[PDB]
RNA sequence: GUCGAAUUUGGGUAUAGGGGCGAAAGACUAAAACCAUCUAGUAGCUGGUUCCUGCCGAAGUUUCCCUCAGGAUAGCAG
RNA sequence: CACGGACCAAGGAGUCUAACGUCUAUGCGAGUGUUUGGGUGUAAAACCCAUACGCGUAAUGAAAGUGAACGUAGGUUGGGGCCUCGCAAGAGGUGCACAAUCGACCGAUCCUGAGGAUGGAUUUGAGUAAGAGCAUAGCUGUUGGGACCCGAAAG
RNA sequence: GUUUGACCUCAAAUCAGGUAGGAGUACCCGCUGAACUUAAGCAUAUCAAUAAGCGGAGGAAAAGAAACCAACCGGGAUUGCCUUAGUAACGGCGAGUGAAGCGGCAAAAGCUCAAAUUUGAAAUCUGGUACCUUCGGUGCCCGAGUUGUAAUUUGGAGAGGGCAACUUUGGGGCCGUUCCUUGUCUAUGUUCCUUGGAACAGGACGUCAUAGAGGGUGAGAAUCCCGUGUGGCGAGGAGUGCGGUUCUUUGUAAAGUGCCUUCGAAGAGUCGAGUUGUUUGGGAAUGCAGCUCUAAGUGGGUGGUUCCAUCUAAAGCUAA
């Protein structure tokens, strides 16, 4: 070649990588419980069926509980802000529990607010209080 | 659901339609349903635009322009 | 007597000859080996539909159709945009009119949904 | 490059080649012919515990 | 009529110049150098074509598709 | 005649491939072909394989279409072998492959009139008539590629 | 008011800040485009939608989420490989050219604008400028902008309310792991006799071997040296993939599910038609380009024996 000859000829030196063991064997990240069981000398398909895993959904061109507990073990096992809960106070105070009269006051529920929305905030309001 | 009516598109079209006037052929087209009739008015049109289909919904078009600028 | 040969052309620069079939099937079973290693618990492709093929040739053959429909989502019990993350592929443009292939496919969809456990954000 | 390199066999003449193969690995002449120096031992085929 | 003919050339510096037809404008359809590629351009031809022994071993021709070319297809040796 | 050949060394010309075909070898055989891929691997090796696909197992007709057993798969003529008798020669039975001739069925082709029926006669075919192919390798032939090696009046 | 002031358009400035060219070019996207040749001499044709020429990109490019294919018991973005298959189709039906759907497989991933008022509030953005925890953030100011920047909405619809006493929640550190670059450690004879200039040879005796690949060393050296094989210990970075620990979260804030209730637009010198030219296997007139003419919305396109099926063009992004 052109480039290379002189590449090749000059002290400048090659920027040498060798990454090619590094092709076949990526190390398993995203789960450290299968990091730990994956037997490397093993391939996917077979650290797969080891683990009990099904590895691939649709049926493979070709032919072909001792982890998965532990996942399954690891698998099985909205406050509100000031001003809000003050707002809260103030139609309590005031209503109660009336809620057509409630919604339909125009000095507390400044914003025309349904029934619903009214009940379901107070009684999270009466949860985190008394 | 083809094509859904869609009153504001309609109205908009039409709405259009008597703001900008007549193209130089479609006032010739509307003359020419008065005197000689739709018989030449279709003639005239399928010569001007692409295809018979083209000239059908034309010149009934142009009719529907007569139809409300002459009576409402 | 018949016999056509198709080297009238500059044919002599467009011959590919695939000596990389070995070195090929390595670098894809080395990609599958990635994205396992990558994606660790979940499988390496998502579930998949079963479909009539067309043609009155092949319509006696049942295979892997693209995803499943809304219909056939809804109808298993949970929403398309949810379906995707847990890797079940969603066809929008497909259309549901044959009953046993409709049922089939719920009847996977729901035995899928049986065999997964799925990890909580936390 | 385009030279054929690679040679296409029938899968069961490889598998009757592969098994004539096995088959004459018993035969303690044969083994003679090949090589082998297999006059110093008791029987073939040859067969040693699995804890090799 | 007769680049008559360049004599006289240093430096600098331009414009042109190939064909029938046609009044012209224009179009039909032909056919000055060097370098690199397309390019291993085309062969109805010239020249050449690399070890040994054994055994068998021709034809140099009819008829047919006419033919110059382009050759095609019964006999002799297998 | 003419053309080459002063002498020596080294180099120096039927090669590779695609497609189709004959013959032979090999594996399997109404089937056959793993190597597009996948799995696996001691890692371009080897070893396994799902689904399809290719060619073959059915042809005929322009296409629509229809679709190969009346018989022990048929009679007659020959036919390597084998069988019974023959002290042997010879006679008879059975007759494989294959060859000739008269038939049965498939296909399109007309009368019969039951609409297209039962039966009647040929023509077509690289037909059915109890399959023979698929794959790999070798010698090789034809055609296309720079195509046995060097050379041409060039655009 | 014979003045002053808004705008609009067009300029300039060694203004502030940016950016473009050239190289390389195998592959990739375009434009432009032959001939020798091959066909019986030969305007079609062929070589060939090739070479040369010109422009433009990246690690890939391009393509790409149907104005797709089909005719099924229907499939479902693209791209690529096997197959279709030398098939359909084209062609002095000559030399020759020559696909695609299906099936298998590789790989897979989806989305975003414009068009319907935020109108109880341009909610948006660039620059300048002062600080800070600086691929940025915050404060103030000049602007851009209503001839429309934001949020919502894209057909798979979607939106505004009401009903579930329906379900969920962001962001930044630090330290581990992931990756990249880099450093270092990790077995056994130089024991005897002969030949030789030299032992790395022959012979004799032994070792290590998850190391007897290779090279050097005065001839063929696992055991002399570097290495190899197997594991161990570090250093500096990239980063959000996840594992911990930790600091922040807020506001009547942002969603999702199912039902009820009220509404509800979809890309024009574009499709098309004619036409000359190019091009394709595309006879169905296959694509494209120029020129004439130029549409519609129970639209329109593309297929299939009275109709039926299937798409949503003329806007844009996207790995493998």
């Amino acid at each position: 070649s052109v480039r290379k000859r002189k590449m090749n000829r000059s002290s400048v030196g090659k920027a040498t990588r060798r990454n090619k063991d590094k092709q076949r064997k990526i190390n398993i990240q995203s789960n450290p419980i299968i990091a730990a069981n994956w037997d490397y000398s093993l391939t996917m398909a077979q650290n797969y069926k080891k683990l009990g895993l099904r590895a691939k959904l649709q049926t493979p061109a070709g032919g072909k509980e001792t982890e998965v507990v532990k996942k399954l073990e690891e698998l099985a096992s909205r406050s509100q802000s000031e001003r809000e809960e003050e707002w809260l106070e103030k139609l309590y105070k005031k209503h109660g529990d009336d809620y057509k009269k409630m919604f339909f006051d125009k000095k507390l529920n400044i914003y025309q607010q349904s029934e619903g929305d009214l009940k379901r905030r107070l009684l999270r309001w009466k949860k985190r209080n008394g | 659901k083809k094509g859904a009516a869609s009153n504001r598109t309609k109205f908009v079209r039409s709405l259009v339609r008597e703001i900008a006037g007549l193209s130089p052929y479609e006032r010739r087209l509307i003359d020419l349903i008065r005197n000689s009739g739709e018989k030449r008015a279709r003639k005239v049109a399928k010569k001007r635009l692409g295809s018979f289909t083209r000239a059908k919904a034309k010149v009934e078009e142009m009719n529907n322009i007569i139809a409300a600028s002459r009576r409402h | 007597p018949i016999l056509k040969n198709h080297f009238r052309k500059h044919w002599q620069e467009r011959v590919k000859v695939h000596f990389d079939q070995a070195g090929k099937k390595v670098s894809r079973r080395n990609a599958r080996a990635t994205r396992a290693a990558k994606i660790a618990p979940r499988p390496l492709d998502l579930l998949r539909p079963v479909v009539r093929a067309p043609t009155v040739k092949y319509n006696r053959k049942v295979r892997a159709g693209r995803g499943f429909t809304l219909a056939e989502v809804k109808a298993a019990g949970l929403t398309a945009a949810y379906a995707r993350t847990i890797g079940i592929a969603v066809d929008h443009r497909r259309q549901n009119r044959n009953q046993e292939i409709f049922d089939a496919n719920v009847q996977r969809l729901k035995e899928y949904q049986s065999k997964i456990i799925v990890f909580p954000r936390n | 490059t385009w030279r054929k390199w690679n040679v296409k066999v029938n899968h069961n003449e490889k598998r009757y080649a592969t098994a004539s193969a096995i088959a004459a690995t018993a035969v303690a002449s044969l083994v003679l012919a090949r090589g082998h120096r297999v006059e110093k031992i008791p029987e073939i085929p040859l067969v040693v515990s699995t804890d090799l």
